RNA sequence: AUUGUUACAAUACACAUUUUUUGGGGACGGGAAGAGGAGACGUCGCGACCCUCGCAGAGUCGUUCUUGACUUGGUCGCUUGAUGUUUCUUCUUCCCGUUC
């Protein structure tokens, strides 16, 4: 996966990345816009469920996700 | 002018010059690294420290592993310093320890 | 020319495939008109980079290689080019979305490698080949391939299964 | 004054993390801010002992860092 | 504006943190706990107003079983810097 | 201010879907917004994880709780960022 | 005519210059205060309240 | 470049469509479109590549190709696309 | 009347019981001082762990977070 | 229409009655009478008794709740 | 700061959604910025009484349907 | 032959409810057969006797060779398709892959 050495989330805008949840459900989108509690606007949210094995997946909307339940970003592959 | 017993609870244990001679490790080591020291000295954090002693209250075996270590990393340092091949004899390693 | 690392590099990975997954690989210069005669080799210079959609089409690949993960070519396009038999242990779970157009897969005995697909091959299509002319041929590929769903476009029946 | 400053004095140490799930994550921390925000360059992962599956890039949130193992042990927060 | 934080730093020495600020001046070891659990112990050596600790001789203690049988595992680290969220309870042992 | 705040407020009278915490999916018209993220619905259908369904008249959430906020396609580039 | 917090400095001439220079910041832009030209300046100095110049 | 579809199987599901019609056209170029637009089906799709050369040799080859039962009415489209 | 901190005041150098949400755990001991967050001091505690005790902690401290109430 | 900082004033002068319900456990609910005014959430509580609800008598003083704990309130 | 829209919501039933199962319901008497909803009904859930007025919490509460749009 | 003014962000404050400080030969897999996993609620798919019949996020207008403003796959099988809540209670035989 590529993924260059990046400062800050402004350097990092408009970029394919993985979300992770509090509970444990892994998103995949790329991120719009920022904020100051790090309210991420996701392009297309393909969010996935894992049993309490294997990984489910999903597609329902293009969301601008919250800053409270969210663990770490991460860089999934750069766009154009 | 402020008074320590710097033999903490050591010599109603063991002899006077061991005793010395334990300080001298110590304290040979701290110069050494002194971060590594503490480390040593505070492995486990139940052998805690009294509030008129400088060392922490060891048991004789404790104790005794304490000491080895301190060697451990005296020697390990020199090595690391003055790229020597390897310790001949512990007679040899008593100078490195006392005079340097 | 041949297919090498270098080439590898070379290759477009920016524009991404939208329909699913990302980063839609085209060896060489252009996979599209590369002309890769040999087997599809040094392919660890992609290092499993992604469906993906490695599309390898208009080749001269003689034999169907991979060489990656259960989830590295998943839409893998091998479309006009001359693929005689595409027998292997590497890609088991991954290549589902198999275009596989234009082949030269002659006899059904060249697709024993696809068949016994109860673990030797997870998922695989085939079609517009010479061996899609023969006689029973679509039933073998049923009775063999119970893993393909879509048999050269149109779907493996209930009634077609129960048949072959 | 805080415990964030002598976060966001250090930089580019291998530090590990016990976080909120449990699995161990040590790398760089590279732009270290006010509210935590740790940025790590690569280090170890166990999805929910530590499993491996590590991941190369990463940025994570202040909230979820429930501690920071050390890398260059040393006393000197204040300035 | 620094007379307001300023005024704060004595708040440590006079409230429920003094016990700890107390600590750390004279290292000594204290139990710490955790919300999973857990129960650590170390010598405490710098300090905060959020709780924000750093100290060294991190003895840890938690369990990774289930109800049937426990099982006490160690490890042994130094100069972490744990988050005041975590941290419960906390007391200077003689 | 908060870009994701006004991108909220300009889709007002859009259909927006939401989920909980707990992991309560809804559908239906976005009310209002604000600083604090204060979504109100109508006729808003209930798709919960529970399974029992349910389709709702009106609804009015707490941000605390929200997981995440869904939005169309259609503001996407213009007329928000520049 | 130098600030007392040896910030500003003001230079200027008699025929109406004045500009204030801060030493602190080299690309920050002098400030030109309005003195009509006919007006000849003698002399400025920084009043010891820290924020009168007077233009004499 | 774009290529309006006609006369295919309407029981087929959306994105399964695309993805074959993705499958059928990687062949002559690089598909350029992703997903469908008009979201009506029973053959109403229109194949975006990015050169106009393999959209022609797409229309000259799979004029009357069977695709899910029946025969695919290819065509040039009227009015140029928006990603075009 | 009586408000909360006033009567929180008054407590100090008394006994105090406070007990926590996540492991429900009855800490029992003399009340040293309180802060404007809500912070506990406690002398000769005793962790009851639902009735039973632990063991004597002595000296000790605690967070607001986590306490549920304060009583005699 | 009643305030929020005003109800808590009311609730003072009053001295009514209440049943105080917890966060985690849903069983256990607390049974006394408000006394302390503040900004916050948290006030004094007194001669409370925390009964177990259907889906009895715990032994308690004058309780100080916390803010954050506290689910709900009657007056 | 920015108050809420309850004014709306005023003087309507309201079957509310607390955290941690608990359909409780009433009507709002009151409102403001810090959700503290000041409703003068509660009934537990089949269904039962348990006490007339109630001022909950801003924390826990999630959920709140109107019954009259 | 740069100086001045205005506006908006970053840096400098940040433990109480909408947010960063508290609600935790032997093993393994798949498919088939025989003997002693099943029922609900929804959410997307493989067939079709069905529906439906076509070129355009959509429509309208100003001005100029391309831009500004104003409006608002459905049904039935599955003849053993996939999948999350929610209650209750395995052995034998063959075939195909991996490992020693």
């Amino acid at each position: 996966i590529q993924v260059a050495h990046s400062s800050r989330l402004a350097n990092l805008i408009d970029y394919k990345l993985r979300v992770l949840t509090q509970d444990g459900r892994v998103y995949i989108g790329q991120l719009m816009a920022f904020d100051k509690h790090m309210n991420l606007v996701l392009n297309e949210c393909i969010e996935e469920r894992v049993p309490k094995i294997k990984v489910e997946k999903r597609v329902l909307g293009l969301t601008i996700l919250r800053g409270e339940q969210i663990l770490s970003t991460v860089v999934e592959d750069k766009p154009l | 002018m402020v008074l320590f017993n710097i033999y903490d609870d050591w010599l109603d244990r063991i002899s006077s010059y061991t005793a010395f001679s334990r300080l001298t490790l110590l304290l040979r080591a701290l110069k050494t690294n002194e971060e590594s020291a503490k480390m040593i000295l505070l492995s486990d954090p139940t052998i805690t420290i009294k509030s008129y002693h400088l060392w922490p209250s060891f048991t004789d075996e404790q104790w005794i592993t304490i000491e080895s270590q301190m060697r451990d990393l005296i020697l390990t340092e020199y090595g690391r310093k003055y790229n020597v091949n390897i310790s001949a004899l512990t007679q040899t390693e008593i100078k490195d320890i006392i005079l340097g | 020319m041949k297919f090498t690392p270098s080439i590898v590099i070379d290759a477009p990975q920016y524009y991404v495939d939208h329909f699913n997954g990302k980063y839609n690989v085209d060896k060489c210069v252009i996979l599209r008109d590369l002309q890769l005669e040999t087997d599809s080799e040094s392919m660890p210079s992609s290092l499993k980079h992604l469906t993906h959609i490695l599309d390898l089409t208009n080749n001269d690949l003689i034999m169907i290689p991979d060489l990656s993960r259960r989830d590295d070519i998943h839409t893998l396009l091998l479309g006009r080019n001359n693929i005689v038999e595409v027998d292997g242990r590497l890609l088991p779970m991954n290549v589902q979305n198999l275009t596989l157009s234009n082949n030269s897969i002659r006899r059904f005995e060249d697709l024993q490698r696809l068949r016994r697909a109860p673990r030797t091959l997870k998922n695989l299509t085939l079609i517009g080949n010479q061996v899609c002319h023969l006689a029973n041929y679509r039933e073998h590929v049923l009775r063999l391939v119970p893993h393909l769903e879509t048999l050269d476009f149109q779907n493996v029946t209930a009634e077609e299964r129960k048949s072959a | 004054m805080k415990l964030v400053n002598f976060l966001k004095k250090l930089r580019n140490e291998q530090v590990t993390i016990e976080l909120k799930n449990g699995t161990t994550v040590w790398g760089t921390l590279q732009s270290v801010s006010p509210q935590m925000n740790a940025i790590l360059t690569d280090v170890k992962l166990t999805l929910p002992s530590d499993n491996i599956a590590s991941l190369q890039y990463i940025n994570i949130r202040g909230n979820t860092i429930r501690q920071i193992i050390l890398p260059d042990s040393l006393n000197l927060d204040s300035l | 504006r620094a007379e307001l934080e300023e005024l704060e730093e004595f708040e440590f020495k006079h409230g429920p943190m003094s016990l700890i600020n107390d600590a750390m001046v004279t290292r000594t070891p204290v139990i710490i706990s955790l919300r999973n659990n857990h129960k650590i112990i170390a010598r405490v050596k710098a300090f905060d107003r959020h709780c924000n600790m750093v100290l060294e001789n991190v003895k840890e203690l938690w369990t990774e079983k289930k109800g049937k049988n426990v099982i006490n595992r160690e490890r042994f680290i130094s100069k972490l810097f744990l988050r005041g969220d975590s941290v419960i309870v906390v007391l200077k042992t003689p | 201010n908060g870009i994701p705040v006004k991108l909220l407020n300009e889709a007002q009278g859009h259909i927006v879907s939401l989920e909980l915490t707990t992991g309560a999916t809804y559908r239906g018209k976005l009310v209002e917004s604000e600083d604090s993220m204060n979504v109100q619905l109508r006729d808003v259908i209930a798709t919960e994880p529970q399974g029992a369904v349910t389709h709702m008249d009106q609804i009015f959430v707490r941000g605390s709780q929200i997981k995440f906020i869904v939005v169309p396609d259609l503001l996407k580039n213009a007329p928000l960022f520049k | 005519v130098l600030h007392k917090d040896s910030l500003l400095l003001a230079l200027y001439s008699p025929d109406g210059i004045l500009d204030v220079y801060n030493l602190s910041s080299p690309d920050q832009a002098s400030s030109r205060f309005p003195v009509d030209e006919e007006a000849k300046i003698k002399e400025v100095k920084f009043a010891d309240n820290g924020y009168w110049m007077v233009v004499e | 470049n774009t290529l309006y579809v006609s006369q295919l199987n309407e029981k087929i599901n959306m994105q399964r469509l695309r993805v074959n019609l993705f499958l059928l056209f990687a062949t002559f170029g690089e598909v350029l479109k992703v997903s469908m637009n008009f979201k009506k089906q029973r053959g109403q799709a229109f194949i975006t590549m990015r050169t106009i050369d393999q959209a022609s040799l797409a229309q000259i080859s799979l004029n009357g190709e069977r695709f899910f039962g029946k025969p695919l009415k290819v065509e040039f489209s009227k009015s140029e696309t928006k990603t075009l | 009347p009586v408000n909360p901190k006033p009567f929180l005041k008054g407590l100090v150098n008394h006994r105090v019981g406070v007990k926590l949400k996540f492991n429900s755990t009855e800490y029992r001991g003399t009340l040293v001082s309180t802060d404007n967050y809500f912070n506990l001091q406690l002398n000769e505690a005793e962790e009851f762990v639902a009735g039973v005790s632990h063991g004597t902690l002595g000296e000790i401290f605690i967070r607001c977070n986590n306490v549920l109430y304060i009583r005699e | 229409m009643v305030p929020p900082i005003n109800c808590i004033f009311n609730f003072l002068q009053q001295q009514t009655p209440v049943t105080i319900w917890l966060f985690e456990q849903i069983g256990i609910r607390i049974k006394g009478k408000i006394v302390g005014f503040d900004e916050f959430m948290n006030v004094v509580i007194d001669e409370a008794v925390e009964i177990p609800v259907n889906s009895k008598g715990t032994p308690l003083g004058k309780i100080l709740l916390k803010g954050d704990n506290i689910t709900l309130i009657t007056s | 700061v920015s108050t809420p829209e309850l004014k709306k919501y005023m003087d309507k039933k309201i079957l509310l959604n607390i955290n941690g199962s608990r359909k409780v319901a009433g009507i709002l008497r009151g409102y403001d910025i810090f959700l503290n909803v000041v409703l003068d009904d509660a009934m537990e859930i089949n269904n039962h009484q348990l006490g007339l007025q109630t001022v909950i919490r801003g924390n826990s509460i999630i959920s709140l349907e109107a019954l009259d749009a």
